[PDB]
């Protein structure tokens, strides 16, 4: 499993990848809650996508 | 020599770094000397031109003292005209012209200046942004800026995180940077990707003229040759805080409808400028006619930006700036893809403002109290005004005069515009984003490469959106995929909304 | 106020087929009181009236529009039967000053969606339902009255 | 009443003496009347004096148009849900008005004597309405 | 030998008799012997037996005593006929064989009966009815009808105007009559109609099937050649007093309905009869199609021959029995001519109801007590039913019955009955016509209808009247202007229109 955390990408249930995930991207700061799990297709050896939600701010 | 609006970009500092204080954070930088050193190489071309043009315009808005450091006799014009620009921005800012005080540089062009302090040398050469901790790697002779102006925006946040270092987790500087703002991948010896500037960006659509906005304007003037319709569109002005982070806003354009600024600022280029001192609904209400062939969007909220997908543009370019994150998402309609409000579909229910607004304050248990007061809009009573200062640790004086005004005013003048985090020495943290200059710059800067690429015919992304965390070593794959909104509720799953679409196109 | 920014395509086909769905059953609502008075996109303007009291009183008149329908839910308006302008709860015969203009506190009513009080129950979690429709704001109207 | 006039001739005029009413909708709700259903031959209308509070239906009626207009229409007057005809203790003694003219009583005021200036069409009826009942 | 329908006979003629009394009327029929001779040259043809047929059948309808008088042995055999035909009518009919007694005397054929008593000879040829008071008139050889018939009519219009002209003024008999029922003008040798059984109906409709159909249904009976679709349309039932003056209504058809009664006349032609026991709007209701191609309208009342215009048919024919006349009229919508409804265009206001019925109570001036016992329904009081009685001129007593019942009951009753309570003073409203107007205006009406599907050039009037109690007048075509009010149906584009789409032009 390849997971690319804000870019950044970690070799690692399913919330089993996504802490040692954030643990190993020092990404721990933000709430799980805030994150999204998702595969190549952006669906909510193979890479998978631990990204955050789009944005707000721009102005 | 600090700024007249550094409290807003201590805000900004303040949501990145740990154990914040803010007079810690003043001094900090009143500690340093940021310099920006440049050659004949730099200055002699375009890309040089624009990084350095850049670069200035970032560190100006947060650092009281720069160095400018021209390294050859050809610099020396460029040196001035330097100065001149940075302290449009900060007239007090301080400009050193001697290297053995800089505390950290930036380099552009083909010279080492070999100063003792954390140096990144910047550059480009046409999609190509570049920066390497070791070696000078120069400006290409493009007319592109988009590498070169990429280029200043990680050139300033390695500059923040070299600083800063000691309050970031996991915020190494970058040692390289090779990045293609064509592909979003490194940069290829084979696949320049196509750099002819002259090409027509059709009838186009800027919608919100803030600082994402800045840093797109700050793109399109830099590419000669480019024509096109641009229709920009924002009803408010530019006020001083807003410095802190409009690239091409000065002391001079406080005040200024940003709509005549985005006007001024492009007067030079073959555009064709239409500008629309109007939000977008009273826009496309005036406009009466629903083409919108390509629209880019650099707007505050997800309800604004979804209202514009409402729309039907055939095409969206939307630019982001969050917390611990920037990017861009593209949106055809019925492509298959993800539309622009498959990006913002709720994911469930939340709290509501009474309730966090009252957790702000200090006084989570008002609730009932703070309802009342945002739904008929009264004054805040003396003894509200009196509760919060209190439960938020700041004098009750300063906040007296809006003692009677709306708490929405009093909210988001007293709490959003910074003024209980001043008293509490930035212990009390505004909910309001307010993202760095640089952060602001490279989004607007994708956003104005999305919509050039888009106009010039090139396939689109393999992914709907792109994302970039300046306040991290740039990450080794910046798409990010987005699957169409599978709820049945998005208007992209809308028989009504699709037919509208195949319409018009 | 709100201003027509969806398609307008989009929102007049939609009102076009929720008064169209009305239609057939406009019989039945009379039955229990409920008069389609004036249907012009966005507006759909209604009289309500008690079947059950004598003698027969004009309890609610509601301007419904469906501005920007259905990306933004409409708007409930109760408005005098003749002059067509809004009321105070005072003057009104899941209704929330009796001074002030009175709303339907619901899923599906952009009065509910825009109060500070409910903006953490966003309508795109409830788009598509049901809530939101002109037969479901009706079913509410008569059933409060009665 | 059957209807025994060419259809096409009453459609016609009832459908004219709609397109007429339409652009004073606005204008009649102000005074109390409102239409709320058409379709050939009946139009029904419901009435509510504007500065009576609490607001109350004072009266329904449906307009028929059979025949129309070698005969004049008739006036009934309905509950407005039902839409049945009512007793008085909840026909308009007048020219233009099909009770009337059939009344034995009348019999000396024949309808052709009045027949197209004005009498017996639909805003006729509707204002001697509003101004008699309020 | 008085007909059991007598008191209907007497209605009538208490109408058009000067100082009408009850008594005398009925002594005055009962001194009479009217006589009906005829030879081989009348019983030998269509037309001459045609002429005896309805003599009989109208003279049969007031005179208790009749002489059948055949002129020699061929005769002998129409003789047994015609006396079976005047008791089918009355049973109780006198039958004279000898003219020894006779009071007026027709004669068809060429034989002279020589009588003493006034003597009309009767006769035909083709469309041309012939009367003659001096000399034998003979009867053609053609198979048309209308001639022969309408010379029946000038004979029984004789034959009372001769028994009862102390009663009338300017009432001679007619002393010769050559009258061409094609042209309504005096018959000229070169000037004859067509003859020819080729004639078709097309899809026609009768409307009204009472006396004055019965004329017309006589006549199309003897119409040979005739071929097409006639529609009969009557709801109701034939009454004892109808046979005063339905030419086909005999004691054995009392009770029948009209409808089944028109049918059977018309049993041996080729007509195919389509027969509606309905009133016309429950006929054009079933039908559902407005397409009429031709209407010939029967009926009593100027609202229900109006409502026949309503359906815009494309050509009717009208056929009335008034007070001082009969006669035909004929309308198309669209030819610049008079309409139906023009026909009955009020011109002014008039008696209500209840006055009306309150000049016939002899209380002119109760019309306020007339209306409210009509609108109340209440009872008549004892002191009204005296009032009235004594206005009336009767006893009491007769009246007494009533009292306490409905108004309307008492003048359903003692009008519609006080006639001959009072010898025959007070005269009903409603006109009686006598037999001879009512079969004369049938038989223009099938003249018409024929005319017109047999596209001879059309009158060149709207309508013909005759007046049978003055001699004949000599210009029996009457103009009659479209209305020019405005207000008349044929001036409007609505129904302009739903006739051209009809039928064109
Ligand atoms: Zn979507
Ligand atoms: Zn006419």
């Amino acid at each position: 499993i390849i997971v690319v955390v804000n870019g950044q990408p970690t070799q690692v249930p399913l919330h089993v990848v996504r802490t040692k995930a954030l643990e190993n991207t020092q990404n721990v700061a933000q709430p799980p809650d805030n994150w999204e799990f998702k595969d190549e297709a952006g669906n909510l050896t193979v890479t998978l996508f631990l990204s955050l939600k789009a944005g707000v701010a721009g102005a | 020599a600090l700024a007249n609006f550094i409290d807003r970009a201590a805000t900004a500092a303040s949501q990145v770094l740990t154990d914040f204080h803010l007079g810690d954070f003043k001094a900090a930088l009143e500690k340093q000397v940021v310099a920006v050193a440049f050659d004949d190489q730099a200055i002699s071309c375009a890309e040089g031109q624009a990084t350095l043009d850049l670069a200035v315009r970032l560190l100006a808005r947060l650092y009281p003292v720069l160095a400018i450091l021209p390294l050859d006799s050809a610099a020396s014009s460029q040196a001035q005209a330097l100065e001149r620009l940075a302290k449009s921005i900060n007239r007090k800012i301080g400009i050193r012209r001697s290297g053995k005080s800089a505390t950290v540089c930036l380099v552009a062009g083909a010279t080492r200046p070999s100063l003792r302090c954390p140096t990144f040398f910047i550059g480009s050469d046409g999609w190509a942004a570049k920066l390497s901790r070791t070696d000078p790697v120069g400006s290409g002779s493009s007319l592109l800026p988009y590498g070169a102006g990429a280029a200043s925006c990680f050139g300033a946040a390695n500059v923040f995180r070299t600083i800063f270092a000691a309050q970031l987790t996991g915020a190494e500087s970058d040692e390289n940077i090779d990045l293609s703002l064509y592909s979003y991948n490194k940069s290829r010896a084979g696949d320049a990707g196509p750099i002819d500037p002259a090409v027509d960006l059709g009838e186009t659509h800027l919608v919100g003229l803030g600082a994402i906005a800045h840093g797109a304007l700050w793109a399109l003037a830099r590419q000669s040759g480019l024509s096109g319709r641009l229709h920009v569109v924002d009803h408010e002005a530019v006020e001083l805080s807003n410095l802190q982070r409009y690239v091409l806003a000065g002391q001079a354009e406080i005040g200024m409808s940003k709509a005549v600024l985005a006007t001024t600022a492009l007067r030079s280029t073959a555009l064709e400028v239409e500008a629309h001192p109007l939000k977008w609904a009273e826009h496309v209400a005036r406009r009466g006619d629903w083409i919108f062939d390509r629209v880019g969007v650099a707007l505050d909220t997800a309800a604004d930006r979804v209202a514009v997908q409402g729309a039907l543009p055939r095409w969206i370019a939307n630019a982001w700036t969050q917390e611990h994150d920037l990017g861009i998402s593209r949106h055809g309609f019925d492509d298959g893809q993800a539309c622009l409000c498959c990006m913002y579909m709720p994911s469930g229910k939340s709290k509501d403002e009474h309730q966090l607004v009252a957790e702000e304050l200090g006084i989570p248990e008002a609730h009932e109290q703070v309802k009342a007061l945002l739904q008929t809009n009264a004054g805040v009573p003396n003894d509200f005004v009196v509760r919060v200062a209190t439960a938020m640790g700041v004098p009750f004086e300063p906040l007296a005069p809006f003692v009677g005004q709306p708490l929405r005013s009093f909210y988001q003048q007293a709490i959003c515009g910074g003024l209980v985090f001043q008293l509490s020495d930035g212990s009390r943290l505004v909910r309001t984003v307010v993202p760095m200059a640089f952060q602001s710059a490279l989004a607007g800067i994708m956003l104005a490469a999305e919509l050039v690429k888009h106009s010039a015919g090139f396939p689109m992304s393999p992914t709907t959106s792109t994302r970039v965390n300046l306040l991290r070593p740039l990450g080794s794959h910046l798409h990010d995929p987005k699957a169409k909104d599978s709820s049945g509720r998005c208007i992209c799953s809308d028989e009504d909304f699709i037919s509208a679409y195949r319409r018009k196109y | 106020p709100e201003l027509q920014t969806v398609d307008p395509e989009v929102s007049r086909a939609k009102f076009d087929r929720e008064i169209s769905r009305f239609r057939p059953y406009a019989d039945a609502y009379r039955m229990q009181g409920c008069f389609l008075i004036e249907e012009s996109f966005p507006s759909a303007f209604f009289i309500f009236a008690s079947p059950k009291v004598k003698p027969r009183v004009i309890g609610a008149a509601i301007e419904i529009d469906f501005t920007n329908y259905d990306l933004r839910p409409p708007s409930v308006v109760f408005v005098d039967p003749f002059t067509r302008q809004p009321i105070a709860r005072k003057d009104l015969p899941f209704i929330q000053s009796l001074q002030d203009s009175p709303f339907l506190c619901m899923a599906g009513v952009r009065e509910y969606h825009d109060n500070p009080a409910h903006s953490g129950d966003p309508w795109l979690l409830h788009r598509g339902s049901g809530e939101g429709c002109l037969a479901f704001i009706l079913d509410k109207i008569i059933k409060y009255g009665t």
